[PDB]
DNA sequence: GGGCAGTCGCCGTGTACCTCTCCTAGAGCAGCATGCG
RNA sequence: UUCAAAGCGGAGAGGUA
DNA sequence: CGCATGCTGCTCTACCTCTCCATGACGGCGACTGCCC
């Protein structure tokens, strides 16, 4: 609700609402970010703030479209800010009527299961459901990633396998 | 350049399953049907004709060898038998062939009735009651309400509503012409055949352009799915069954057990019944039996083919030999002991050993003491190159005849088999990158690992009954690669945070605290004078000094006294200008307004042994 | 135990796909690092953050 | 030491089955009749005629089988109008009986049956708070077997009842259906206003519209039916037959409630509910004497042993066997029938196979030593079929209850998983005929201790009102308590009183802990962690070759090896006769003769020996109750468990880094810490449908170099020494393909060796029975003797564990004074962070003792006595060992505990003098020789192609995703494919990188693992369409379908890895 | 006899707090303002 | 219709290694030991 | 010319780090 | 002197239904359900 309060009062005063979108995320990464690294420094454990910035910005970076001006965006998806953001902006270069948004908080295991590969989130967690669901929409998975490479048997994205 | 670039998922129709199975012979005829429930015949360890371990559809059992022996020889290829008709080839072909199951009368997918969201209800705009209750027999619909005026369509009837309106379509008096359709079985099919995408999505967008109150979030999920079902190009009516698949036999093997005992798996079972039931209730048909038993046959039918495929999902759980339930084909996948974490995401390996740890000092970080008879065994394939290439022997069975015999010259090839060669070292619990250290070994006397001391801390290791794992790497990557990214003594700091991670921890630092503290008592020779740091360390290993004494040593360079006194003290301006400062602990003689002549440190024996440890390690 | 692994098996989960393949993004953005105290004592200071 | 048998639960329980228990179940289930009521079957259960088992304790041991007796009932069979009465005797079963130890030998395993800790029948009340409303108290009616009962108030004054887990309803429908009038239940109520509310808001019922509406409610669906709802209601509560209360439950009913009702009836009643429902009307309105209950109160908890447990499978058995004479008496028209021909005694008897063989509730033995076994037959678990389930214990059950005092040792627990789930008996608690644990006091009358009058015993709920003292309070001539100040526990607290005003004392200080912890000496200077870490330590330690008693023993080692029942004691007081190391025997004053016959290099379940030694010599006076023999962990007459050995507190050159040991080699030569291990080996001859099996000595494919040592019927020779991979007996199997018989032989596994003991073998036509199909069983027993070696783990009684990791010659140790060098090292800087300062006091005391030859005695918690007791006894001892020897250099007053050490390698004197001692120390069953594992190639899994994983298999180490997840942030790539492919299950790649291993090319590209088709098979399997697809190059050209089984290279893809040549 | 009430003066906090915030849970407490404004009328009523 | 409290059911809950035990009911059919005149 | 006869799945109980 | 009957081992196949096998875990999240306007 910190979140509403914020993005209300951004939007009120300010025109555009990817500013207010963008403030109100900033403020509560910040928030959430001092709140974990005030309860391990309680104790005597001390770990560098990169590590928590990099888990919090995985929560913090989607949107919930409600009226899609013309694209194809039904109401209740959630996308990515800056896919948002692009997409908008050129198809109201033209002058079309672009799409409304709101800013919302995840989760660590809601987050993993709205992920672009099933085979990633077939392997975590409730594996009948995301299976049922991938075989009625027909999803395609490209193998971009850990975890996907590992079970074919092929080489990681990352480290001496990179090029 | 790779074999395959993405991994694509949708719904099997009719044709694709019966494709799956279905292969072709040289003859007028295709084969790949099961029709019977035995497995195997009971008298001679081998399968029958039409079951579940058939030879014809599956493959033969062994290699290059018919089901009636008139063939033989890998100089037949390609070619079928004529007694029995079964195909000579290998027998690792019994690990693909499929087949499948004609249903006498359809069923519905449990996965897509019976879930959080549920597909066929909101593709119908029913309750998921209702859907549930025109399955399984415990109520009718009406699939055409035609002239009448109290009945709807998808209008869920009863036995005595369906028994009143027969009272009156079947006196044909009047009003009543064009009979109406009411179906107790599923008639799903019939229900979701009827559905016309393309309107159906246009009037649903047309009713949610106007009004939104605040529930309009389910005309919303149905215009969801109804688009995937458009843009997929699929078929509603294909969530309800008509053909079966099987699973390949040695993905459902019969093993047997010491006392000749049979264990055969649960899927058999569940295939078994299924078949049972389906030919039971074919032959009813045929039979023309009344309708009313025929109706309990397609319920159990149901509820059968619903338990293979997910057991304890919608009714009750079918239990075996004992009160504990049967495994599905779902359990095979979905657990924490299922195909994707237990398989995929980690696995067993070769070229591996474990066994306890010890403590060795003299051992250099980067370096490990592995026992004798643990690499005889890892390096078993290096030593035979070796021993082949020189030392000539002949073939691989003399070389392990000659490790069989235990040889001397055996051990003379390990040794210069494995010096330069990197071996991977881990312990149970791993919780960050450094529980896993590459090393080189050193062949050690014993059955214990033995462990350098300063990197405990690293893997939190402990000798009180810890045990350690071992692996080797095969190829040169992976050999420069441990070398260059993993050794020992390239992991200074952590990565956590950049603090040190390898430093002197319990018995070094007591050591060390005890060699460079102070002693009021036990001060002989205190007070004398030494020209540089090696004079001191040769005066105190012959008995001439105490370890705690106090001294004045010869040393041009930085110094760092605690309890110093920064300002100077005692200055004795004596003749020729010359000045000679004495401070607490240094005794600095300055010339007249220009650079240093000279620096004398107050000290102690042990604290220059500290130091000049430090310094000959760094200038060396 | 049980509950710390489960809580990293949930972490490695949501944030696996996180691989550096860029050298700069061009921005002119960031937060302002300042010490960590409790009102009147730091806890933290500026220079080891 | 009042301390009475130990292993008295065990024997209580099967005397009690034995007794009354068996004559209840089958007296309860005898008139059976079929439906015409013509025939009637009676058994007269109060005979049984047990026959005399067939086989010794031994002779079941020596052939593997089991130890038990034979049941017959009398019964007789009547037929109604023509008078015709037939009388017999028919077999009921196989009882195994139980031994003279307490334990039960089934299949030749010795298995024990564990105790259970439950919750009280009875009724229980309970107050739960909303998040928003008040206060609302519910009850719980729980019996023994049946339906349970559930009352509930409700937010607005409304009484709701529960039955099993139907629907809710008002407490009016169920008090009109029993058959209660108005006026009864407004007498019986204390409060009746309450209720009318109630009565007021849901309407008054009749006899008719409340069974009407209990029918509606039990079993809706079916039209109600009056005297539905009565038969319904008849079987649910008032069946004798589906409804026990039990004797405790009773009882606690009576106890609760404040009833009157017999004891004999055990089924529910009226003024039980009636009663319930007004204690918790006055429970809702404060009356004064209600209050809620607490349930891990020992006093709400009960104990089941094995008579109840076997009670219950007899129970059931019964059920069934009267199922099946029912079905069959009636199938006949004429009688032709007898009594033996109508009774089958399969479902008794599978019943009773399946408690004794495969339930959780009976358990392998522990039998490493005495004490692990005795301490396995005192223990408690709350886990089982009716307790408990792991995922459901939280921390409430785990917990330490002040009502445990005295009755479960507060110490005594695993670590992990099962810590707080299993419990231990302590030493004078004993269980009552409920099924409650009690412990003894002392009157204490006018602040004197009557030690001469009986102590009483008391349950947790009885010492709750009275002022209870501890054991280690003091008086001055066993009388009047000393001091002015006395610490008391009343009603669960501590406080303290004047001693005018308490009213029982503890016997023992050691009243409060078990047998186990009661052993360590010096006790009370330890931390409760290192305390727990003995005790669980002290049951793992290995019988050695001479054992040997502590010089600092605490005065309970005698009693604890007297229940093990491997020690003879003469009662005769007379003469010895004749002595052998077989054969005992004593004459008494013309008293006949007694003779005792003693095992030799026995096994245990866990591969340790068992032999017995005699003490005395001929011709010698032998008293009453004096030790003649004793077994392998036993010195005379008590337990031995390790050695003393010299000990000094310092470190080494690195050697004693975190909590490694170094040791001397005198501990090697002088056969110190050497034990025997005895194993066994098993093959059977069976018959097949190609033919029968054969053993004998004509091995195909097998030269004469390797049959020295088979007696010409291809079975080894007893004094053999056999190493690895050498044929013990030859055995051919009659294949199907000239010669058509293959070679199957068993062989010792892969590092075994040692001396062939013991060759028994049975067959067919000479008396013994085989499992079906068999023609011949061989057993063969092999021994070996082990030493301490490098690698092996080493114990003290105080919680101080250890690795060898170096064996130093005897020239190297440092020495003392008088030039004897040490025999152990330990480093000092474990001591002090761990808080275990009873071993410097028992080192101490044992150089004291060693000096003196005096095996001192120390009891737990002597500091009663004085200020420090156990420091003056040491310093003292201490001086007065230095004014006996003469020898100044023993004890110094500047530094008590430390003398002066020299350099064995130098001659120099350490800097500081150091402390040394005398230990005693243990050698635990984990030896390195059984940890130790490597692997090549070797077997593979059938389904997924995987290597096997196990270390009696040549089985693979796992490489979890913890581990895959430490190679992906090092940057690994080739590491972790070369892992996943080559390594694992890439079947034609396997045999690719061992060929160019071998030849020394380079390792080829790997393909798809086998696991991720079989993934593939089983997801299409399930009706879904999954597959890989290769994009197109141009625009229009379609993706194309890529078909993974298939392989396009003709060349070799055998199972294994195989070497070209 | 009696249930006496009184008011005491009384933190520290591990894994649950962790865990309840990295998964955004709802806690029980800290009631939040809402628009600017500039005084804070405490209004202790009858 | 709108808006609920209240309730029912499904999802999830550390890693690696070692030791021991046991593993489908019922019915049908054929050949050998036992008490009697 | 051929290989080849030693590997098997599940459930329960306990232990070490 | 010989004749009639119970016990044991092997073989062969097939499955559904209850008096429901329990009523001491705890949190989160979504889908019915009775009640009050
Ligand atoms: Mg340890
Ligand atoms: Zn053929």
């Amino acid at each position: 609700d910190l979140l509403e309060i914020y993005y209300d009062y951004f939007r009120e005063q300010l025109g555009e609402d990817y500013e207010a979108a963008l403030e109100s995320l900033r403020r509560v990464q910040a928030l959430l970010v001092n709140e974990v690294q005030s309860v391990y420094q309680s104790q005597g454990i001390d770990i560098s703030d990169k590590h928590i910035e990099v888990i919090v910005r995985q929560m913090t970076s989607k949107v919930r479209i409600d009226d899609g001006g013309d694209t194809i965006m039904l109401p209740g998806e959630l996308h990515e800010l800056r896919e948002v953001y692009n997409s908008n902006n050129t198809m109201a270069l033209t002058g079309m009527a672009p799409a409304q948004f709101t800013p919302v908080l995840l989760g660590i295991t809601k987050a993993s299961l709205n992920t672009n590969s099933f085979i990633s989130a077939a392997s975590f967690q409730e594996t009948t459901r995301v299976l049922t669901e991938a075989a009625i929409e027909g999803k395609s998975d490209w193998l971009r990633g850990l975890k996907e490479n590992v079970i074919i048997g092929r080489l990681i994205p990352a480290g001496t396998g990179f090029k | 350049e790779q074999r395959f670039d993405y991994v694509k998922i949708a719904l099997a129709s009719p044709e694709r399953i019966r494709q799956w199975g279905e292969r072709t012979l040289p003859n007028g005829q295709v084969v790949g049907e099961v029709t019977k429930p035995e497995t195997i015949n009971y008298r001679t360890l081998k399968p029958e004709m039409d079951g579940l371990f058939c030879e014809k559809i599956f493959g033969p059992a062994k290699d290059w060898e018919c089901h009636c022996g008139k063939y033989k020889r890998v100089r037949h290829r390609g070619i079928v038998c004529e007694r029995c008709g079964v195909e000579v080839t290998e027998s690792r072909v019994r690990r693909h062939r499929m087949g499948f199951i004609k249903l006498a009368a359809p069923v519905a997918h449990v996965w897509y009735l019976k879930g959080i969201p549920s597909y066929i209800a909101i593709l119908l705009d029913m309750p998921l009651r209702d859907v549930e209750q025109i399955v399984y027999f415990n109520s009718y619909v009406v699939l055409n309400p035609g002239n009448h005026s109290e009945l709807q369509y998808k209008q869920l009837l009863n036995e005595d509503q369906w028994m009143e309106i027969e009272d009156q379509i079947y006196a044909e008096e009047s009003d009543l012409e064009g009979i109406e359709v009411g179906i107790g079985a599923e008639a799903l099919q019939q229900l979701l055949q009827d559905l016309n995408l393309n309107e159906e999505s246009e009037k649903l967008r047309q009713e949610i352009a106007e009004s939104k109150g605040q529930k309009r979030a389910k005309l919303i999920k149905r215009l969801r799915v109804i688009d995937n079902f458009i843009g997929t190009e699929s078929r509603p009516e294909w969530m309800v069954l008509n053909v079966i698949p099987v699973i390949p036999p040695d993905l459902r093997p019969m093993v047997q057990l010491d006392g000749g005992r049979f264990a055969t798996s649960d899927l058999n079972d569940l295939y078994r019944r299924v078949i049972n039931r389906n030919n039971r209730l074919a032959r009813l048909q045929e039979i023309l039996a009344p309708e009313i038993i025929v109706r309990n046959e397609k319920r159990m039918l149901q509820e059968a083919v619903d338990a293979l495929i997910d057991n304890g999902r919608r009714g009750r759980t079918v239990v075996g030999a004992n009160n504990r339930p049967l495994k599905s084909l779902s359990d095979i996948i979905e657990g924490k002991q299922g195909r994707f974490r237990q398989n995929l995401l980690g696995k067993r390996v070769d070229y591996s050993g474990r066994s306890v740890i010890v403590v060795g000092p003299n051992l250099k970080i980067h370096q490990c003491g592995l026992p004798r008879e643990m690499a005889i065994e890892l390096f078993q394939p290096f030593v035979i190159h070796r021993l082949i290439k020189n030392h000539s022997i002949n073939n691989i069975k003399q070389a392990k005849k000659l490790i069989q015999k235990n040889d001397p010259l055996i051990w003379d090839v390990l040794e210069e088999v494995i010096e330069g060669h990197p071996v991977m070292l881990n312990r149970a619990p791993t919780l960050h990158r450094l529980g896993i250290q590459a090393f080189e070994p050193i062949l050690v006397e014993g059955r214990a690992i033995q462990l350098h001391p300063l990197v405990c801390p690293a893997f939190n290791a402990d000798f009180d009954g810890d045990q350690m794992a071992v692996h080797v790497p095969l190829s040169i990557e992976a050999q420069a690669e441990a070398r260059m990214l993993m050794l020992a003594s390239g992991n200074i700091l952590s990565p956590a945070t950049g603090q040190p991670i390898v430093t002197p921890s319990q018995d070094m630092v007591l050591g060390c605290y005890y060699l460079t503290a102070e002693n009021p008592g036990a001060q002989k020779g205190a007070g004398r004078y030494f020209a540089n740091l090696e004079d001191a360390i040769r005066a105190f290993e012959q008995g001439s000094v105490d370890l705690h004494a106090w001294v004045w040593v010869r040393f041009d360079g930085e110094v760092e006294s605690e309890g110093e006194s920064d300002e100077p003290e005692s200055v004795v301006a004596a003749d020729d200008g010359t000045v000679t400062k004495t401070y607490r602990f240094r005794r600095i003689r300055e010339t007249e307004d220009g650079q240093r002549l000279s620096q004398y440190v107050k000290t102690t024996p042990g604290r220059i042994l500290f130091n000049n440890t430090v310094q000959t390690a760094l200038i060396h | 135990t049980a509950d710390s692994g489960y809580l990293t098996r949930r972490l490695v989960d949501v944030s696996q796909d996180v691989i550096i393949h860029e050298v700069d993004c061009g921005t002119s953005r960031g937060l302002f690092v300042e010490a960590m105290t409790d009102g009147d004592r730091i806890l933290i200071p500026i220079s080891q953050r | 030491f009042h301390l009475p048998d130990l292993v008295a639960i065990q024997r209580n329980s099967f005397r009690w089955f034995l007794e009354e228990g068996l004559i209840e179940e089958l007296e309860s289930f005898s008139p059976i009749t079929d439906y015409t009521g013509k025939l009637e079957l009676h058994f007269l259960g109060k005979q049984y005629k047990l026959k005399r088992p067939k086989y010794d304790v031994d002779e079941a041991k020596r052939r593997d089988g089991t130890y038990s007796v034979q049941m017959y009932v009398p019964t007789r069979l009547i037929n109604k109008e023509t008078g015709e009465i037939k009388e017999q005797e028919v077999f009921i079963g196989d009882l195994p009986l139980m031994t003279d130890r307490g334990t039960f030998i089934i299949n030749g395993a010795e298995r024990v049956i564990v105790n259970q800790i439950v919750r009280s029948p009875g009724v229980y009340y309970k107050s739960e708070r909303d998040k928003n409303g008040r206060l609302t108290h519910n009850a719980s009616l729980i019996p023994n077997r049946g339906a349970w009962l559930k009352f509930e108030t409700d937010k607005n004054g409304l009484v709701w009842v529960r039955i099993d887990k139907t629907r809710k309803l008002s407490a009016q429908v169920l008090l009109k259906a029993l058959g209660l009038s108005d006026n009864e239940i407004y007498d019986k109520l204390r409060h009746p206003e309450y209720y009318q509310k109630t009565i007021d808001k849901e309407g008054q019922f009749s006899e008719d519209e409340a069974l009407m509406e209990l029918y509606r409610k039990l079993r809706p669906g079916e039209p109600p039916t009056v005297s539905g709802g009565q038969q319904l209601l008849e079987s649910r509560f008032f069946d004798p037959k589906r409804y026990d209360l039990g004797r405790v439950g009773r009882y606690k009913l009576n106890k609760k409630l404040g009833l009157n009702v017999a004891d004999t009836v055990r089924t529910l009643t009226s003024e039980d509910i009636l009663a319930a429902i007004d204690y918790l009307i006055n429970l809702e309105l404060d009356l004064g004497g209600c209050e809620v209950d607490d349930i891990d109160h020992l006093g709400n908890r009960r104990v089941r042993s094995v008579g109840e447990l076997l009670q219950n499978q007899v129970r059931v058995g019964l059920n069934r066997l009267e199922r099946i004479i029912r079905e069959r008496m009636t199938v006949s028209d004429s009688d032709s029938l007898s009594p033996a021909s109508l009774v089958n005694p399969k479902p008794l008897v599978a019943a009773i196979k399946e408690f004794f063989g495969s339930s959780q509730l009976s358990q392998f033995m522990d039998q490493t030593n005495p004490l692990a076994e005795l301490t396995h037959k005192r223990r408690l678990s709350a886990l089982g079929p009716g307790g408990l389930t792991r995922e459901r214990a939280g921390f409430a059950v785990r917990d330490i209850h002040p009502s445990h005092y005295g009755r479960i040792c507060p110490i005594e627990t695993p670590e992990g998983p099962n810590a707080g789930l299993i419990g231990s008996l302590a030493t004078h608690a004993r269980v009552n005929d409920y099924g409650f644990i009690e412990t003894p006091f002392w009157r204490v009358e006018e602040g004197r201790v009557r030690k001469d009058l009986a102590p009483v015993y008391m349950t947790a709920d009885q010492e709750d009102d009275l002022r209870v003292a501890p054991g280690d309070v003091a008086t001055d001539d066993a009388g009047y308590i000393l001091g002015t100040t006395i610490p008391v526990r009343y009603r669960q607290d501590f406080t303290t009183t004047t001693p005018e005003r308490v009213d029982y004392v503890a016997l023992s200080p050691v009243q409060i802990i078990s047998v186990a912890t009661s052993l360590i000496p010096f006790l009370e200077h330890d931390d409760a962690n290192r305390a727990l870490m003995g005790s669980n330590m002290q049951r793992q330690a290995v019988p050695l070759l001479r054992p040997e008693r502590p010089l600092v023993g605490t005065g309970l080692e005698p009693q604890a090896a007297r229940d093990s029942g491997m020690v003879i004691t003469s009662p005769v007081d007379g003469t010895i006769s004749y002595v052998d190391a077989t054969h005992i025997e004593v004459t008494a004053d013309t008293g006949e003769k007694y003779g005792y016959a003693l095992q030799k290099y026995q096994r245990s379940n866990q591969d340790t020996c068992l032999n017995q030694r005699p003490i005395v010599f001929e011709g010698d006076r032998v008293q009453r109750g004096q030790v003649i023999a004793d077994g392998s962990a036993t010195e005379k007459g008590e337990l031995a468990l390790g050695q003393n050995i010299l000990v000094a507190y310092m470190p080494w050159e690195g050697y004693n880094y975190e909590d490694a040991i170094l040791i001397s080699e005198r501990l090697v030569y002088d056969d110190v810490y050497t034990s025997i291990h005895i194993e066994k080996f098993e093959i059977e001859a069976r018959q097949t449908k190609l033919g029968p099996e054969e053993i004998t000595r004509e091995i195909p494919n097998v030269g004469e170099d390797a049959l020295r040592q088979l007696d010409e019927n291809g079975i080894i020779r007893v004094g053999a020494w056999v190493e690895s991979g050498d044929i013990l007996v030859g055995k051919v199997t009659p294949k199907g393909e000239a010669r058509d018989v293959r070679d199957n032989s068993l062989r010792v596994p892969n590092g075994e060796k040692g001396r062939v003991v013991d060759v028994r073998l049975f067959t067919r036509e000479q008396g013994d029975e085989l499992p079906p199909g068999a023609n011949m069983v061989v057993r063969v027993y092999v021994a070996q003797k082990r030493k301490i070696q490098v690698g092996d783990k080493m114990a003290g009684r105080h919680g101080n564990k250890g690795i060898i990791s170096r064996i130093l010659p005897c020239e190297d140790m440092p020495y003392l004074p008088d030039g004897t060098p040490l025999d152990i090292v330990l480093n000092p800087l474990g001591v002090p962070s761990r808080m275990n300062v009873g071993q410097v006091f028992e080192c101490m005391l044992g150089w004291a003792g060693q000096l003196l030859d005096a095996r001192f005695k120390v009891t737990p918690f002597d500091e009663m006595y004085g200020a420090e007791a156990s420091r003056l006894t040491v310093n003292a001892k201490l001086s007065e060992a230095r004014e006996q020897t003469g020898q100044p250099w023993v004890f110094s007053d500047d530094e008590p505990g430390k003398i002066q050490v020299y350099d064995g390698r130098t001659g120099e004197p350490f800097d500081r003098p150091v402390t040394v001692g005398r230990a005693y120390m243990l050698k635990l069953v984990h030896l390195v020789d059984d940890k130790i594992h490597a692997r090549s190639t070797g077997p593979y899994s059938l389904v997924t192609q995987q290597p096997l994983g196990g270390k009696a298999q040549q089985g693979g180490q796992r490489f979890g995703e913890m581990e895959v997840w430490a190679l992906e942030a090092y940057g690994a790539a080739y590491i972790l494919q070369e892992l996943l492919t080559v390594k694992s299950d890439d079947m034609q790649g396997r045999n690719e990188a061992l060929n160019a291993i071998v030849k020394g090319k380079a390792i080829p590209r790997p393909g798809t693992p086998e696991s991720f088709k079989v993934l593939m098979r089983e997801l299409q399997s399930l009706c879904l369409d999954i597959a890989v697809y290769k994009a197109s190059t141009e625009d229009y050209e379609e993706d194309k379908e890529v078909d993974l089984m298939a392989d396009v290279n003709q060349r070799r893809t055998p199972s294994r890895p195989t070497y070209e040549s | 006899l009696v249930l006496l009430v009184f008011e005491r003066a009384k933190i520290i906090q591990g894994l649950p707090r962790i865990e309840e915030l990295l998964e955004a849970r709802k806690p029980k407490e800290a009631c939040i303002l809402a628009r600017r404004p500039g005084v804070a009328h405490i209004n202790y009523s009858d």
